[PDB]
């Protein structure tokens, strides 16, 4: 598995023929020439590359495990959904009628979490966080144009990690011959660093038990009883009972650049959410796996966790 | 009722279905049509066991009861939406089952219902200009699909006469804490075993069925299937539009009226405004934000009385579709910019025609106001008072909450703005800028009267003020905002949030104890401000002695800034109205929300800052 990991920046388009410098001027504005720097778009990448990408197919040959950011406090992640402000405290499940519930302590108040404290909470080691220790990301405002005036917004992020299984492509060789790479639909280029091997958070060892957590890093795509169908099977052991704490499904669209065309909407378990599951007999709980659709462009990565 | 058992009703989405909305229209329908469900819902128990057997919402006096069930000839209070997305009620065993699937029957009917005349009604009104067989289509599985899947209507229930060990039960629930054995240790008294029957526990038993209804809500919820490839709608981009997996986007925009393609989701929503017409011959007052926004200081009025003719005359002029009625078609016609932007030298009558009213009547109101009201910690405050006589409490105080929504919110609201949604004590309204602070203000008054220096019983809120051409979606999400992570994020919650959103994009946010309204309205501070750019440049001062701690102290530095910019017309008024204005600052610090002084001057001034921006309140 390789770990590529992006910094991405903001296209500034500047022409050398302008009206008034006294404006550029005033806010100080330096542009350096960057020598021997090698560009390119993932909209070419995609130079024999073509060889992995199904012409009018759905999802490519190599598979997009997952995609966590980073600020300068490293890789963050949506804080669990059964973490609930007063500090925040971690709510286990409870039951009634036989049925496992969330008891009601509170409202759940959105944030982020580094990728410490994410590992302290999957091996259910945490019992609160302080509240300095929760964060909030402050939101970019852009004028967009697309190729009307638009609003667009989006999450003040450092780095962006993308997690890659790939079967013979060639991916990590092609992304090295490269330090920069613009994005898909978008006015914004990135720094690209390949390195050859697979993330810490992936290699934990929780064990086994029954009572088992998962986790959903990245959107996951399916109904509720399939995904705990598909963990089922996959893990080869029966659930006696499941809870899923989330919030409401988020709508996944996509474009089909075979139609020239927007794909047809799908619903998904959002990031944070968390499924509690009460298997029969004991399992070993793995350090992640993938549930749920479309598996290949990064959604249903589940971390796994642990609870009592 | 044979064997009394709870049952809990639960409808989602909320205010993401609300959100996805262009107009002011879309926002009442939005509401109004979450009401009707709820009480389509709420009828299904009724038929089978009568009102009294609704614990939450009241139903007595509900407009919706009323005009639907007991068929009276109500007026325009049905307008407004008075029926929350939750219910309470207690229901015979072997009948919920039914009930249940009767519930999801009749929300699911009805809406198939709405589409299928909402598809009607839009062919008949240009709002698709479609084929005859192309008609056909709009009423496929896979537009019916969505009509069916959208909201989730959820039911669980429990039996309030099964017996339990009462300890074990909250235990297991993960509600048992010191406070609460001891409730079960009196409990435990009164009836002289601890496995009581499931009503003995009440106030806990409704805590966990809400956990227990949680549950299966996000369950049904994520039970959905995939929509057809194609161009999304326009109002919420989120579900497919009709016939658009047909045609390109091009010509899929030139079939729809203003090239706005929709879903099935708002097809339905713009036509929900002409079906409740047809039901009950009402209609909104105001239709546009900008009808509200005119209401400032009586702008629409005074305008129409001497202006209004012409005004639409020289539109006429210009061109025959502009006007109808007698009036605008749009309230935006008002706006000399919108004739700029949206025959030549006949249009330039109407702009130098407005600029000229502009003169002497003053510059057009710009910005409304969106106000969100919501009862702090009501679970607890409502557990706490109920805490089978407990039942009756409990009905009492829903009661208590829905004459509050019903008669007293609508009181101070009036026709002083939109009131779209007051389900108990949340509220939802849009309002001028000049009435926006006095309506909150009032709503949380009589809130306090109906419930009663240390109150239990309040409410929070935010006010968000924006201009008339902000995409109502990110209003309302910023208004969410202020409510849920502003003004309720406070220790101690009451109070109320204050955000300026200028079309520039630059926000202002202030928070403040509800008397800051009283102790500000009638300051010598506030009139001083008004007959003065003197305020503008005290405001400036003051907020940059406060970026840190000034090192002479707050007071020093305010007495300091009040000598530099206050003074009357002699010695005499000069010197106490700089002792007046002084102390009317260090009043109105009471009531900033902040850690410290120097946070509480800044959220003070940033409040001034906001109600005397000349753009807002001209
Ligand atoms: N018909 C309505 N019109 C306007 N506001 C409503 C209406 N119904 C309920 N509300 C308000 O919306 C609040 C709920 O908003 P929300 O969108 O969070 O729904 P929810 O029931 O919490 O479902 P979810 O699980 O999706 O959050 C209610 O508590 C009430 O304050
Ligand atoms: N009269 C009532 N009887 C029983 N339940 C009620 C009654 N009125 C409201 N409720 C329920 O109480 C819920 C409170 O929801 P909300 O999200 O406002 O939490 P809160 O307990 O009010 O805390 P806060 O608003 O301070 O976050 C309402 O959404 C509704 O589900
Ligand atoms: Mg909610
Ligand atoms: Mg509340
Ligand atoms: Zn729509």
């Amino acid at each position: 598995m390789i770990e590529v990991t992006f910094t991405p920046y903001d296209v500034l388009l500047f022409r050398e023929s302008r009206p008034f410098d006294a404006g550029s001027e005033s806010v100080a504005r330096s542009i350096i020439p960057l020598p021997q720097t090698v560009a390119g778009a993932i909209r070419t990448l995609l130079k024999g590359l073509k060889n992995c990408v199904g012409v009018g197919e759905e999802e490519p040959e190599f598979t997009l495990v997952g995609i966590a950011i980073g600020t300068e406090k490293g890789r963050i992640y949506p804080l669990p959904f059964n973490i609930i402000k007063s500090f925040y405290k971690v709510v286990n499940p409870g039951r009634f009628l036989g049925k496992l519930i969330l008891p009601p302590k509170g409202k759940y108040k959105s944030g982020y979490v580094t990728e410490s404290i994410l590992e302290k909470y999957l091996k259910g080691e945490l019992k609160e966080v302080e509240e300095n220790k929760v964060i909030r990301i402050e939101k970019e405002k852009r004028i967009g144009i697309k190729l009307m005036l638009y609003t667009v917004e989006f999450l003040r992020i450092e780095k962006i990690y993308a997690w890659i299984e790939d079967p013979g492509c060639g991916i990590k060789d092609i992304l090295s011959s490269y330090e920069f790479l613009t994005l898909g639909g978008e006015s914004r280029v990135a720094f690209v660093e390949v390195d050859d091997k697979t993330p810490d958070i992936f290699n934990r060892e929780l064990g086994s038990t029954k009572k088992a957590l998962f986790y959903f890093s990245t959107p996951t795509i399916g109904k509720v009883g399939e995904i705990v169908q598909e963990l089922e099977k996959r893990l080869n052991a029966k659930i006696d009972d499941y809870l899923l704490v989330s919030s409401r499904p988020t709508a996944i669209s996509g474009w089909d650049m075979h139609e020239k065309k927007p794909k047809g909407t799908k619903f998904a378990i959002p990031p944070g959410s968390v499924l509690f599951v009460e298997f029969k007999e004991e399992v070993e709980v793995p350090p992640y796996i993938k549930l749920g659709k479309l598996k290949k462009l990064g959604y249903g990565l589940a971390l796994g966790g642990i609870w009592e | 009722v044979k064997d009394p058992t709870l049952l809990r009703i639960k409808i989602v989405p909320v205010q993401p279905f609300i959100a996805n909305s262009r107009k002011q229209l879309d926002l009442w329908a939005s509401s109004h049509l979450l009401s009707m469900l709820m009480y389509k819902a709420l009828e299904v128990i009724v038929d089978k066991f009568g009102p009294e057997h609704v614990i939450y919402p009241s139903l007595r006096d509900q407009p919706f009861f009323l005009k639907f069930y007991l068929g009276e000839n109500i007026g325009d209070e049905i307008l407004v939406a008075n029926l929350p997305n939750k219910a309470l009620a207690i229901v015979s065993g072997k009948e919920a089952e039914k009930i249940e699937e009767e519930i999801k029957k009749r929300i699911r009917d009805f809406l198939l219902q709405l589409y299928r005349e909402a598809v009607d009604w839009a062919v008949e009104n240009g709002v698709v200009k479609v084929d005859r067989s192309e008609k056909d289509s709009m009423l496929k599985e896979a537009y019916l699909k969505i009509v069916r899947e959208y909201f989730t209507v959820s039911i669980t229930w429990v039996s309030l006469s099964e017996k339990e060990d009462i300890y074990q039960v909250t235990e297991n629930a993960g509600l048992s804490d010191e406070d609460v054995k001891k409730w079960l240790k009196f409990a435990e008294k009164k009836e002289n075993s601890r496995v009581l029957e499931r009503i003995a526990i009440y106030p806990l038993l409704v805590k966990i069925l809400d956990s227990l209804g949680e549950r299966k809500v996000t369950e049904e919820r994520f039970e959905k299937s995939e929509q057809l490839k194609g161009w999304k709608c326009h109002v919420c981009g989120e579900n497919l539009a009709i016939f658009g997996d047909m045609y390109d986007h091009d010509n899929l925009k030139s079939l729809w009226l203003d090239e706005e393609p929709l879903c099935p989701m708002c097809l339905i929503k713009r036509y929900y405004p002409v079906w409740i017409r047809s039901k009950t011959g009402q209609k909104i007052r105001f239709e546009s934000v900008v009808d509200v926004a005119l209401l400032y200081k009586n702008w629409r009025k005074i305008f129409d009385e001497k202006y209004g003719k012409d005004l639409v005359s020289k539109a006429r002029e210009v061109s025959e579709d502009f006007v109808k009625d007698n009036m605008l078609v749009d309230s935006d016609l008002y706006y000399s910019s919108t004739w700029e932007s949206g025959d030549e030298e006949k249009v330039k009558e109407v702009v130098d025609f407005l600029n000229a009213a502009y003169k002497e009547i003053g510059n057009p109101p710009k910005y409304y106001a969106i106000l969100v009201m919501d009862g702090d910690d009501m679970g607890k405050v409502i557990s706490g008072e109920v805490l089978y006589s407990t039942p009756q409490v409990h009905v009492a105080i829903s009661q208590a909450l829905a004459n509050f929504s019903i008669r007293e919110v609508r009181s101070v609201v009036k026709d002083e703005g939109l009131l779209i949604y007051a389900g108990g004590d949340d509220v939802l309204a849009i309002l001028p800028v000049d009435k926006a602070l006095e309506v909150a203000y009032k709503i949380r008054k009589e809130f306090g009267k109906s419930f009663e220096l240390l109150p239990g019983w309040k409410l929070s809120a935010g006010i968000l003020i924006v201009h008339y051409k902000h995409p109502l979606y990110d209003a309302l999400e910023k208004a969410r905002d202020l409510l849920n992570n502003k003004a309720k994020n406070v220790p101690g919650k009451d109070t109320l949030a204050i955000g300026l959103l200028k079309r520039s994009g630059s926000y202002y946010i202030s928070l403040v104890g509800w008397e800051l309204i009283r102790v500000f309205y009638n300051s010598e501070l506030r009139k001083k401000l008004l007959e003065e750019g003197v305020g503008k440049r005290f405001i400036y001062h003051v907020l940059r002695e406060v970026d840190t701690w000034p090192k002479v102290g707050i007071d020093e530095m305010l007495k300091f800034e009040v000598i530099r910019h206050i003074r009357g017309r002699n010695k005499e008024e000069t010197k106490e109205l700089r002792e007046k204005i002084y102390g009317e600052i260090k009043d109105l610090l009471e009531h900033v929300r902040g850690n410290n002084e120097v946070e509480k001057v800044r959220g003070l001034f940033t409040f001034l800052k906001i109600i005397t921006d000349a753009e807002v309140f001209p």
